[PDB]
């Protein structure tokens, strides 16, 4: 009814419409010939007729009324002339709706790929959302980008040919945008900003092709399924890179890479170079000298397909071949802000400052304010008189031109909308800046992001800058008080925290968890120290190191201060190692090694100083260079890291490709769900019930885990048929059928599929693989126990992985050789055997498990050592339940997690294994070897 | 205009006014913003009689249920628990004397606190006297444990064993002679023998109570003192013995107040002494002992504290116990749409006024709006908190004050606040700065299970706590989990305390049976000679087994196996309750059993509920529509009835037909009086036994579906309290002959609070057959007439054989010819059960049921033997042939 009784009008904006927009701006502002001609050709209209005739009334008004004075000085033959010629001019024009026509039609072709630039760049940052809830920017904020590129630039400058401008605009624009783009935008996402400008170019540039193909499989070249047992063996080159080149394979200009990488002798070197990207190789072919940009896209492709770790590095070196060597260079500075806040920031449009928690922005716009030599009153927002004077500090300084400080205002989202709503509707100061400091919530208005200059303050990484940060935050009295051993004290835990606090970045393998190491545990940290050491000093000015409370302050740090959030027994294990190497009365020595096997070779000293100044030298001294053996982690931590950041980053543009570029589901969806009910399995069968299968534990997991496995099975396929007969038009959709038919197109996890445990963020696609898997190996369990019996049960090798509740499994067994033994439950204990042989005897007390994997450590005749591999496929592992005899615990035994999948969110059991060499389990524990059930 | 101003004005003043003078009150007495002013004011009015007060001093103290007055109830003679546990003041205070309440209120609470003080240092004397000796008498230890109140006992041992290991300490002190610790844990072992052969004698309840506490306390002080002797502790000063909870007692102060203080770790606190009646003791596992200290630490630092992990792990528990152990009252805000934000800003000032703990249990389910405004509370109230924590602040002279209600509240430093939290989520971003944060992610629920079973009086616990707590958790994991289960760390303590009772029982009638008959009664050799293996799976199986799906007994029965293996239960034989049950069964027209027969399962079900309804006041039964249970229930009380000559009398009341306010009863607004509700009005009848119902015995069902909404009034009488609480505030108790029932098809939309005050038999659709069905109505139909009307229905109150009715008329003939002849095609498979087992297989308009369709039959049938009789009352001359009809009733059927 609202529709029918009103009228619509869509002042919306589009690709065309901006376009036009553009279009119209740029023939307006830089072309001053035709843009003179042009508003000529809006002169071709009746603008002057409208003149000559207002003339010719007023003349018409001065005629009537004559007695014989019309012909007083000869001037009217003047007007005469004149609306003869305006008459003779308007009909030249008439004459001339061809030639001019045609010419500025000539001159708008000239720049047509620019404004479709301009629409490209428009529509990405207006898709920027997607990627994260922070980035929302504005039509307000694409068009103060364009007028400040196209009005007040210093490059174009004494420059007048038309062609030159037109460059120069167009470089400046990207740059322009790029910079104001990535201010306020986080460090990780850079390069993906980066990576779509250049695509822009790339596709807006004339001489160069389309790379269609290239990009579709650099972004969606794992979507794409192998079949198994397809993938080849070749030498020099792992499992994982092999079937990375089976996949790479499908592309015409990638046929013969298998043969070149086979007759390549060199390519041992280059696979284990620490920067490929420098010396990569020719690989592709061709028939034609290809563009530098093009070569560039082969080798991206070539880096993602062999050594993921350099992907970052890679798409730092195509977005410098592609845009400019110095395109990235201006975020690799510190931030220019007085520039910024006196030319690019409206009046009425607050500076917008976001940060990760634990980290304030407050002090960088002090000292602007400083060097401004501007007043700027503080005003901490927690409260009603809080906000009271808040309102007062803001209708005082809207009119005296100052600066407000309103602190952590993410806690108040209702304050945050009306004081935008305010915002939207007052006359500011030409020196009026509202300067708005929170953290990175999901809670802050997202009309207030979009209608906000935002920014985004990170902190730093690396061990050197983060204990910078804690000396400055720690007041130098502190330190400097007696006794004199608090300042080594204050060192250690300085140091302690920065490596903990950078062990968070490392997750899963620092940590099982990210803990929220922030400042307050700091804090904490340091006032139970400080209270410790006063105690037993008492006032003394040095005391001994054997009379330091090591056992207390270990004790405190690990089960109130750090240990306090740690809900993870190994985590609590890991820092209980932590403050035993490191909070010991050998510290104190001078030839105490604060990081041992730091590089492989050397070790980090600790400084043999007893003064905070001198504490604070050695830190400054240290060197820029920082890998994984510096927090304890192996060296392959750093590249887990990068190639998790790189799937990250394809992940994050692939979202930018499904979304920006829309020119359709319903399509895709057939094709989907057809390979879906494909590769998905037909049917189970239960197991058949009797009075002496009853008995079996493995029977009884089966028929709970299978009852609600055919439950999920049938769900699946008749919701598959659904989706399959609304792709046919047939059949119509409820609620839940449309969210699940939304979920299943945009790749999110159906929530009434997924009711047993998965990994966290993981796709559809990758959900139907491993779920055929487990349906594959329960129709296996299945048919061999119907064909059998349950005597063998006993002998059948069952993965962990496939499991639904391996956990289940593992108390089924157990309760199994209890009932074959007639043993109490606690008269048995687990005893762990990894044999490589393949279908090795299996006593009545031993059991088969495959799909293992060891992380951090390799396994050789049940003994344990170091490894740099990141991780090892574990053979046939056994699992015999011993009788718990009273044997006492080895100095070589070490207990490790089995975590389920690679995110070690649930726990399953531990594993007792034996150690070959003197390695120390301190140092396995501070590697963080855990077993995983599956990769 | 200036009229009504006028008034307007002096109303609120007057208003305002005696606002005034209550905050003036609570000024006097900070105890007074607990209770809510609108009670305040009809309390202040009803000074005289306080029986109307008795209800609010539930709220007013921690565990106080009422004060004990005179005769003519102008002096107060003391305060009893929730039990009747009363402490004697040493001059008792005249409310006439100083009739204004805060005074006479602040005189009790002072007087209190002195003189559980002076009791207190009478005690540390008396236990330092025990101590000092090698051996202990056990009747002064007895006589001593019913003199003191159990928490002053239980804060009495731990001060003497406090003291005795640091005096340990320092007679060592750096020489290395363990002997004094040798002496301490060789005292505390002989202590523990002797309590642990004490606590096998019968003794009354709250010595029981007593010596579970102190069994509790003494586990952990052996267990702590072995661990320090293994770390070969020297010094006084190491962080291994200063990681502990050290009690130390100063009687040399002149202040009562700080005589006691409890030091842990690093923080001097002091006790706040208040009584608590009778609380539960939890045991020190690790785990709390971990919980402990990092409160203490927060508590030291002034955060707060917050421990997160998953429900059922003992948070709000332990904060309650540190609430405890430190004395402080302490709050439990329920945060389950129970949410009233005009009093717990009051509430905040009292915290803040007097000093108490507040723990917020589960504050991850409350709404926005609510968790912003009670954010902002605590968080302000926090910042209030940390003022005293500074160093640069003096203290000398340290009004530290809070903006709660927009008035300047005064503050003291012994208060705490915790919130719960259960991820699975974090805590609001403007609190994470405040407050820390524990993982309470896995109980000992070993250690628990060893302690609490070796209280029970057991000679071995090791074992049978190793085997049980696997033994729940391989329950849980293997059973399949229904609304009603429970194996919780709840459930394991109701379990191990069912199995003490249990074992007690079993010593009371092996002692009996030996005094009966010709032997010398040895407590100790009786105790020895028993299997606590077989104990423990008997009280399993008799609070668990009622419980549980058919489906699932003989999983739970192979699971006791696995894990207790080569021991099996043999149940006991009811032989007078069984064949007086058989006989009521033959008499009200069932089918009898004796055990997997037909109605075997229904036998053996309705000795199971005798079972929990002896070992407890309150049952329920969840079986679906179709399983028997009231009929059961109505056996039963007629069985019981006829063996015992006690007559049972049954109250079949509906919840939910009739409305809640009728049934609890309706407060009047205006001109007030009582209105009685039914249930209430009921147990008022028998409370006062007009017409002698004490003497006989009274059962009660709620015949409907349990709500949360209506079953928050007998919480009060299902908790161990059975105590009816009433908006009349008159207090009514439930006599041992009331015993409360549940007629429910399902518990979907209970709450498992309600849940644990019951126990609950599950009577499955497979107890009653179809055969016994059939059974019943054709008993029915050979001994009920179908043509009396209920004129007859009171002529059946005669002898039960109705000798000379069989003639009575022709219509008894001609349906037990019906009832012969329909009985071949009745059997267990005849083609009336073959056709109800095939058209299960269809589907109907409405949801099939066998006794909907079984009931549709025999209406009919009846119908069909009433035609019958139409017949031949419409045929006089001839009667109704014989194969006529056989073929009439051949076809009908
Ligand atoms: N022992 C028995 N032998 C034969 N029939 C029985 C027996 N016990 C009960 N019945 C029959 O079962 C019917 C239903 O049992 P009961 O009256 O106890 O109700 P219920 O099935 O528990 O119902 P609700 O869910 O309404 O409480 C009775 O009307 C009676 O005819
Ligand atoms: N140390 C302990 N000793 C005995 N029982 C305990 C102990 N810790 C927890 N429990 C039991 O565990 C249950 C936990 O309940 P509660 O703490 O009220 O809820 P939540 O754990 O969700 O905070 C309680 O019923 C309590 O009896
Ligand atoms: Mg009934």
């Amino acid at each position: 009814d609202l529709c029918s009784r009103v009228t619509f009008v869509n002042f919306t904006v589009t690709r065309s419409s901006l376009q036009s927009q553009c279009l119209n701006e740029v023939l307006k502002a830089e072309r001053p010939d035709v843009d003179e001609k042009r508003s000529d050709l809006l002169k071709l209209q009746g603008e002057f007729q409208l003149r000559l005739r207002q003339l010719e009334k007023s003349l018409l008004q001065a005629l009537n009324e004559v007695k014989g004075r019309i012909l007083d000085d000869d001037t009217i033959i003047t007007t005469l002339e004149n609306l003869k010629r305006e008459a003779a001019e308007v009909t030249r024009k008439v004459e001339e709706t061809d030639i001019v026509m045609q010419e500025v039609e000539t001159v708008s072709q000239q720049y047509l790929p620019l404004s479709t630039a301009c629409s490209s760049i428009y529509f990405t940052m207006e898709s920027l959302k997607q990627i994260h809830f922070l980035y929302q920017y504005s039509l307000q904020f694409f068009l103060d980008i364009y007028h400040n590129v196209l009005y007040e630039n210093p490059n174009l400058k004494g420059v007048t040919d038309h062609t030159q401008r037109l460059s120069i605009i167009t470089k400046d624009l990207f740059q322009v945008a790029f910079n104001r783009v990535a201010r306020g935008m986080l460090h990780q996402d850079h390069i993906t900003f980066a990576m779509l400008l250049a695509r822009i170019k790339l596709k807006g540039t004339v001489g160069e092709p389309t790379y269609d193909a290239e990009f579709q499989h650099f972004l969606r070249g794992n979507e794409i399924v192998l079949s198994a047992g397809s993938t080849p063996r070749i030498q020099g080159l792992t499992v994982e890179q092999a079937e990375a080149v089976v996949r790479l394979s499908c592309l015409p200009a990638f046929k013969d890479l298998i043969a070149k990488v086979q007759a390549d002798e060199q390519f041992g070197i280059w696979l284990d170079s620490s920067s490929p990207e420098q010396t990569v190789p020719y690989l592709w072919s061709e028939e034609t000298p290809a563009t530098p940009i093009g070569q560039a896209i082969h080798r991206l492709l070539l880096i993602q397909a062999f050594r993921p770790d350099r992907l970052l590095a890679m798409a730092h070196m195509f977005v410098s071949t592609n845009l400019g060597e110095s395109f990235m260079s201006i975020m690799e500075q510190p931030l220019d802000l007085t520039h910024i806040v006196g030319t690019e920031v409206k009046p009425n449009t607050p500076v917008l400052m976001c940060s990760v928690p634990g980290y304030d922005a407050s002090g960088h716009v002090e000292d602007l304010a400083a060097e401004q030599n501007t007043q700027i009153t503080s005003i901490a927002i927690g409260s009603a008189e809080g906000f009271n004077q808040a309102d007062k500090a803001i209708n005082t300084a809207v009119k005296s031109g100052r600066w407000v400080m309103l602190k952590n205002v993410h806690l108040a989202p209702g304050w945050l909308m009306q004081l935008e709503k305010k915002l939207h509707s007052l006359q500011p100061h030409a020196c009026f800046r509202l300067f708005l400091t929170m953290e990175i919530n999901p809670k802050v208005p997202v009309n207030l992001l979009r209608a906000g200059r935002i920014f985004v303050f990170e902190p730093p990484p690396g061990v050197k800058a983060n204990m910078l940060r804690t000396f400055s935050s720690i007041p130098v009295s502190r330190i400097c008080k007696s006794p004199n051993e608090r300042a080594r004290l204050y060192f250690l835990l300085a140091w302690f925290h920065a490596i903990i606090q950078e062990r968070l970045r490392y997750a899963p393998l620092g940590w099982s968890k990210k803990y929220e190491f922030g400042e307050s545990d700091l804090r904490s940290a340091c006032d139970t120290v400080d209270t410790w050491l006063d105690d037993t000093a008492k006032g003394r000015q040095n005391i001994s190191p054997d009379k330091i409370p090591w056992s207390a302050l270990k004790t405190l740090m690990a089960q109130s201060i750090y240990g306090g959030r740690v809900d993870n027994e190994f985590d609590q294990r890991l820092l209980n190692t932590f403050l035993e190497r490191l909070f010991t009365t050998r510290s104190f020595d001078s030839e105490f090694k604060l990081a041992c096997k730091v590089d492989g070779h050397k070790d980090i000293q600790m400084p043999d100083g007893i003064r905070r100044e001198e504490f604070v030298q050695w830190v400054e001294l240290l060197p820029d260079t920082q890998t994984p053996s510096w927090l304890g982690l192996p060296n392959n931590a750093e590249r887990v890291l990068l190639t998790t950041q790189g799937v990250d980053m394809i992940s994050k543009m692939l979202k930018m490709q499904m979304l920006e570029d829309e020119d359709a589901w319903m399509r895709t969806l057939h094709t989907t769900a057809s390979n879906w009910l494909h590769l998905i399995p037909q049917t189970l069968s239960h197991l058949k019930r009797t009075v002496e299968n009853i008995k079996d534990p493995l029977f009884r997991f089966f028929e709970r885990e299978v009852k609600m496995g055919a439950k999920l099975l049938q769900d699946v396929r008749q919701d598959l048929a659904d989706v399959v007969q609304v792709c046919e038009g047939k059949k119509k959709q409820t609620n839940y059928l449309r969210t699940l038919i939304n979920e299943l197109v945009k790749g999110i996890l159906p929530r009434s599929w997924s009711h047993y445990t998965v990994p966290a963020g993981m796709t559809v696609i990758q959900w139907v693989s491993d779920f055929s898997e487990r349906i594959k190996q329960l129709q296996n369990i299945s048919l061999a126990a119907a064909s059998g019996g349950a005597k063998e049960l006993k002998n059948i090798h069952v993965c962990l992985g496939g499991l639904f509740v391996p956990e289940a499994y593992i108390t089924a067994t157990r309760q199994y050789v209890a009932q074959a033994n007639s043993w109490s439950l606690e008269e048995l204990c687990l005893e762990v055997n990894v044999t490589t042989s393949q279908g090795a005897t299996l006593d009545a007390c031993s059991f088969g498990v495959t799909g293992l994997k060891l992380q951090g450590a390799t396994c050789n005749n049940n003994k344990l050592s170091l490894s740099n591999a990141i991780s090892t496929a574990l053979p046939l592992t056994q699992l015999r339940w011993v009788k718990q005899t009273n044997t006492e615990k080895k100095a070589s035994v070490v207990t490790l997690p089995v975590y389920l999948n690679f995110t070690r969110a649930d726990l399953i059991f531990t594993v007792d294994f034996e150690i070959a060499t003197k390695e120390d389990p301190r140092s396995f524990y501070e590697r963080g070897v855990a077993v995983l059930c599956t990769e | 205009q200036r009229s009504l101003e006028r008034l307007a004005d002096l109303l609120g003043k007057i208003q305002k006014a005696l606002g005034e003078y209550l905050e003036r009150e609570r000024s006097s007495f900070p105890r007074f913003y607990f209770v809510g002013d609108e009670d305040l004011l009809e309390i202040i009015g009803n000074s005289k009689n306080v029986a109307k007060l008795q209800k609010h001093f539930k709220k007013m103290f921690a565990g106080v249920s009422s004060i004990i007055l005179n005769e003519d109830n102008s002096v107060v003679l003391g305060i009893s628990s929730r039990e009747g546990e009363e402490v004697m003041f040493k001059t008792p205070v005249s409310i006439t004397e100083h009739p204004k309440i805060n005074e006479w209120l602040t005189l009790v609470e002072k007087e209190m606190r002195v003189t559980l003080a002076k009791l207190l240092a009478e005690s540390v004397t008396e236990v330092e006297i025990f101590g000092k000796a090698t051996s202990i008498d056990p009747n002064t230890y007895i006589t001593w444990i019913d003199k003191y109140q159990a928490q002053l006992v239980v804060l009495s041992a731990q001060i003497a064993w406090s003291e005795n290991v640091e005096t340990a300490l320092s007679s060592m002190g750096g020489g290395g002679d363990a002997a004094p610790l040798h002496s301490v844990l060789s005292n505390v072992e002989v202590t523990l023998n002797v309590l642990a052969d004490s606590v096998l004698m019968e003794q009354p309840p709250l010595r029981r109570r007593k010596l579970e506490h102190l069994i509790t306390e003494l586990v952990h002080q052996r267990d702590v003192t072995r661990s320090l002797i293994k770390s070969k502790i020297d010094n006084a000063k190491s962080f291994e013995w200063l990681s502990q909870m050290r009690f130390y007692f100063d009687p040399k102060q002149t202040d009562v107040l700080q005589q006691l203080s409890i030091q842990m770790a690093n923080a001097k606190f002091n006790y706040g002494f208040e009584y608590l009646g009778v609380q539960d003791k939890l045991v020190q596992t690790p785990l709390t002992d971990r919980c402990y200290l990092t409160m203490t630490q927060a508590l030291e630092a002034r955060l707060g504290g917050s421990p997160f992990g998953p429900a059922g792990t003992g948070k709000t528990e332990s904060v309650k116990a540190l609430g405890h152990q430190l004395g402080r009252f302490v709050l439990v805000f329920n945060c389950d749409e129970t949410f009233d934000f005009q009093a717990m800003g009051r509430i905040f000032v009292g915290l803040c006024q007097v000093g108490a703990w507040g723990c917020f249990d589960e504050f991850n389910r409350l709404e926005e709006r609510m968790l912003s405004a009670v954010s902002q509370q605590v968080q302000c109230i926090q910042e209030a908190l940390r003022e005293h924590s500074n160093p640069n602040y003096d203290k000398t002279s340290a009004p530290i004050t809070c903006e709660l209600l927009n008035k300047q509240v005064k503050v003291s430093p012994d208060m705490a606040i915790f919130i719960t939290m259960n991820p699975g989520s974090n805590l609001p971003d403007n609190l994470k700065k405040l407050f820390r944060s524990l993982a309470m992610t896995k109980p000992d629920r070993q250690l628990i299970a060893q302690v609490m079973l070796y209280s029970q009086g057991f000679r071995t616990a090791e074992v049978l706590a190793n085997k049980i707590v696997p033994f729940f958790k391989l329950c849980d994991e293997q059973l399949s989990s229904q609304s009603h289960y429970d194996f919780g760390l709840r459930a394991l303590k109701s379990v191990l305390v069912s199995a003490g009772n249990v074992k007690r029982e079993r010593i009371q009638k092996i002692k009996r049976e030996k005094e009966e008959r010709g032997e010398a009664v040895d407590e100790g050799e009786i105790a020895e000679n028993l299997p606590e293996q077989e104990i423990l799976i008997q009280s399993v199986c008799e609070t668990m087994v009622p419980k549980l799906v058919a489906e699932d007994i003989p999983l739970l029965f192979s699971l006791l196996s696995d894990v207790f293996p080569g021991v099996q239960y043999h149940r006991g034989e009811m032989t007078a309750l069984r064949e007086e049950l058989k006989k009521v069964c033959q008499e009200m027209y069932l089918t009898y059993g004796d055990g997997e027969e037909v109605g075997g399962m229904w036998v053996e079900k309705v000795l199971q509920l005798y079972q929990i309804t002896q070992i407890n006041h309150g049952l329920m039964m969840v079986g679906p529509s179709g399983s028997g249970k009231s009929m059961a229930w109505r056996v039963l009380l007629k069985a019981l009835e006829r063996l015992e000559g006690v007559e049972g009398v049954a109250h079949i009341i509906d919840p939910k037909a009739i409305s809640k306010d009728h049934l609890y009863g309706t407060l009047d607004p205006n001109t007030r009086e009582w209105t009685d509700g039914l249930f209430t009005h009921v147990l008022r009848k028998i409370i006062d036994s007009v017409r002698g119902e004490l003497q006989k015995r009274q059962w009660i069902v709620f015949d409907g579906d349990v709500d949360p909404e209506w079953v928050e009034n007998l919480n009060s009488v299902l908790d161990d309290n059975k105590l009816l609480t009433l908006p009349n505030g008159e207090r009514l108790s439930l006599p041992p002959n009331v015993r409360i029932m549940f007629e429910v098809q399902d518990l979907k939309y209970a709450t498992l609070a309600t849940v644990s005050r019951c126990g609950m038999v599950w009577f499955s659709e497979d107890v009653l057959s179809t055969d016994m069905i059939f059974n019943n109505f054709l008993a029915r139909l050979r001994s009920i007439p179908l043509d009396e009307g209920e004129d007859e229905a009171q002529r059946r109150r005669k002898g039960k054989e109705d000798e000379g009715e069989e003639a009575a008329s022709p219509m008894l003939q001609i349906q037990r010819d019906a009832a012969t002849i329909m009985q071949p095609y009745f059997t267990s498979n005849g083609l009336v059960t073959k056709a109800l087992e095939h058209a299960f297989q269809l589907e109907h308009i409405m949801d099939l049921t066998r006794l909907r369709c079984l009931g549709s039959l025999f209406s009919m049938l009846h119908q069909a033997c009433r035609n019958v009789a139409q017949y031949n009352a419409n045929h006089p001359d001839f009667p109704m042939q014989i194969e006529q009809l056989e073929r009439y009733i051949q076809r009908y059927l």
